[PDB]
């Protein structure tokens, strides 16, 4: 179980890595207008993000 | 994503109290085989079997 636990991660760290996983944690300067983009996007991996 | 565990006291101690169990039940089946032998060589009361006891 440890092995496995730890062969399901991965260090691609691309716009969806960090979707999946979620141990590590976001971040994003609020009213920005970066957060702005998450929240108006139709992107789903934006979209379930930014929920 | 939260599952990697060790495994711990809470989840499998019951096999030591199996042990106990496993051993106390040993230990009276055992006195009663020695009781066993002691009546098929002599009658009831046994005093010499003592004595091979502390030999």
């Amino acid at each position: 179980a440890f092995l496995t636990v730890e062969r399901m991660e991965s260090p691609i760290d691309s716009a969806d890595d960090l979707a999946k996983q979620t141990k590590i944690e976001y971040g994003a300067v609020e009213d920005g207008a970066t957060m702005t983009f998450f929240k108006k996007s139709k992107i789903s991996t934006y979209d379930k993000m930014w929920a | 994503s939260k599952e990697a565990s060790a495994l711990g006291v809470q989840n499998i101690g019951g096999i030591f109290i199996v042990l106990a169990a496993g051993l106390v039940l040993s230990v009276f089946v055992a006195v009663g085989e020695f009781l066993y032998k002691s009546k098929k060589n002599a009658q009831l009361e046994k005093r010499s079997f003592c004595s091979a006891m502390v030999e």
